[PDB]
């Protein structure tokens, strides 16, 4: 029914459970990290909401302050023209209602400061509120500028866009069985100091009676000097010679079908455009390896400059290859 | 080298002596050019273009919101209240000029 | 939308049935409408969700 | 001598009798949409994708 889960989902993203892990809690440093790593559609909202909430809260406080000293009480009962109102101990000149106090805030924090709303030195509460408002304004402004810049700075990179071939091919090369998959690129900047690795993961025993349900057994990529590094500007076929020292020796096409196995391919390198390390992975399951289907050439010969294609990436022409074992392959090389 | 003269195109030059990857990709699955792409081009401009886009952006924002403010000070019956030269500004105090 | 408001006002006054200024405005409205049509058509025609 | 957005005849901008029922406001609002289009367009077409 449900097949045993691949130690690696096709696109990557190792899907393994994690049970009975002691909680590490949380920290407000984590909330900040969540903030920095947002996406625009929510940054340009949390930012605006912080600003608007800040202004409204301080405006409410301003209204209370202008209430206690009775600023509103003096202003409203005004006689014809103006004799009583102007000269008395108002605390913040020309604040007489909420909307007015709101405007006073928006003139203080964002640093507009027109001048119709002046503040005097007669109410210590007013001086402490002004200091507090200004400090809060600077801190909020600094952190929001930091966040916006961090996005403008680290948006030089994009989602990992690396494409492996869909399938894998067990083929014949140099008169021997061989393993092949295709690794290409759609990105712009050539990966720098790229490396490729291949790991076979299958349940194994140990003759002293011990099992290890998901082993990992690195396996050698063929190369004339055995160097894991690889240049890539056109799609390539990362090969794999097979020998009696390699963990795939005991498989023929007949036994392939109902076999527990896998291959994980992980390759890593540093993109130079973004100057940042990255690694991409794939994983082929037993049923996904089309035997004998030798790969189809891509690079052609146009007049001035070579050319490649991508519509026919996984075209698998089929050729005759022995339908037999690998041990038996060297047991009977007669014909 | 007349054969090479007519063979100027036939040439095994995978990478040009400059260093680029002289190649040709085609038949690819171009999903599109999503919005954020333009912003990245903003980062990698040169000084003359960056300065121009900078100044143009500031001036465009200023002019646009100035036009908006002009409409606002129009609709509230403010420009007329000022234009009434019965006095220096006879009834311009009570009418609550929306923006002084 | 701005043109439609202008046309209704251009309406009530009824300066003329064919008083020239009313005639023009009307022409501008219809082309605008045709352009709205293309925008909707292009949305469906190319990628739309 | 001052330039007049709505003409210089005194108090011809006396916008009583309905907010939008004036001989000049319609034009101004139509100009606002056109100005908005030009400003946004210039900024996104002076960089390019
Ligand atoms: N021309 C191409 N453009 C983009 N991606 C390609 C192209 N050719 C191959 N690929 C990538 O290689 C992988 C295997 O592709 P393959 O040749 O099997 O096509 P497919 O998987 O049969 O069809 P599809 O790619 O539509 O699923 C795909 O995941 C794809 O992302
Ligand atoms: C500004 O001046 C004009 C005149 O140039 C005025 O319009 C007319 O003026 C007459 C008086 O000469 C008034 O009766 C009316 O206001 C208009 N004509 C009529 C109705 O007979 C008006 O004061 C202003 N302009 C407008 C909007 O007409």
């Amino acid at each position: 029914r449900l097949p045993k889960a691949r130690f690696i989902a096709k696109s990557g993203a190792c899907n393994l459970a994690h049970k009975n892990i002691r909680e590490q809690g949380r920290f407000l440093q984590d909330i900040f990290t969540t903030l920095v790593d947002l996406k625009w559609r929510h940054t340009l909202v949390i930012f605006t909401m912080s600003f608007l909430c800040s202004w409204l809260l301080f405006a409410i406080m301003w209204w209370l302050v202008a209430f206690a000293h009775g600023d509103i009480y003096a202003y409203m009962e005004k006689g014809i023209t103006e004799k009583s109102g102007l000269e008395s101990a108002v605390c913040v000149t020309n604040v007489r209602s909420f909307t007015s106090a709101f405007l006073f805030s928006i003139e203080v924090q964002v640093t507009i400061g027109f001048g119709g709303r002046m503040m005097t030195e007669e109410c210590p509460l007013a001086i402490t509120v002004l200091i507090l408002q200004n400090i809060v304004g600077l801190i909020i402004n600094a952190v929001m500028l930091g966040c916006i810049f961090m996005k403008t700075a680290q948006a030089h990179r994009r989602a990992e866009t690396l494409i492996f071939s869909r399938h894998a091919v067990i083929a014949v090369r140099n008169g021997k069985l061989c393993f092949m998959f295709r690794v290409g690129d759609l990105r712009k900047s050539m990966i720098i100091s790229a490396s490729v690795r291949i790991q076979v993961v299958k349940k194994t025993t140990t003759p002293e009676g011990e099992v290890v349900p998901i082993h990992q057994q690195d396996i050698p990529v063929d190369n004339p000097i055995e160097s894991n590094n690889i240049f890539l500007v056109a799609p390539l076929i990362i090969c794999h010679v097979i020998d009696k020292r390699s963990p795939l020796y005991d498989i023929s096409a007949t036994d392939l079908v109902n076999q527990d196995l896998e291959v994980i391919v992980i390759l890593e390198g540093v993109v130079e455009t973004t100057g940042i390390t990255t690694q991409a992975r794939t994983s082929y399951i037993a049923e996904e390896i089309q035997w004998g289907h030798r790969f189809v050439s891509i690079v052609t010969e146009e007049e001035g400059v070579y050319s490649v294609d991508y519509s026919k990436f996984g075209n698998t022409v089929r050729v005759a290859a022995p339908r037999c074992s690998a041990r038996e392959l060297d047991e009977k090389p007669s014909i | 080298r007349k054969p090479r003269i007519r063979d100027r195109l036939p040439k095994a030059r995978f990478i040009a002596k400059s260093g680029a990857c002289n190649l040709a990709h085609k038949n690819i699955r171009e999903q599109g050019r999503f919005l954020q792409d333009i912003f990245t081009t903003l980062v990698d401009l040169k000084w003359r273009h960056t300065l121009v886009i900078f100044t143009m952006s500031f001036l465009c924002s200023w002019l646009l919101f100035a036009i908006m403010w002009w409409l606002v000070a129009f609709a509230h019956g403010d420009i007329y209240a000022y234009m009434e030269k019965g006095i220096t500004e006879k009834s311009g105090l009570e009418s609550a000029v929306c923006v002084t | 939308i701005t043109k439609t408001i202008k046309l209704v006002k251009y309406w009530q006054l009824g300066w003329g049935m064919s008083d020239l200024r009313f005639c023009i405005t009307g022409v501008m409205v219809i082309l605008n409408g045709l352009l709205m049509a293309v925008e909707i058509n292009v949305i469906r025609v190319r990628r739309y969700v | 001598m001052s330039l007049s957005f709505c003409g210089n005849n005194i108090s011809s901008y006396n916008i009583y009798h309905g907010v939008l029922q004036n001989p000049c406001f319609v034009d101004a609002l139509n100009l606002v949409p056109h100005v908005f289009l030009l400003f946004i367009t210039f900024p996104i077409l002076f960089i390019g994708w």
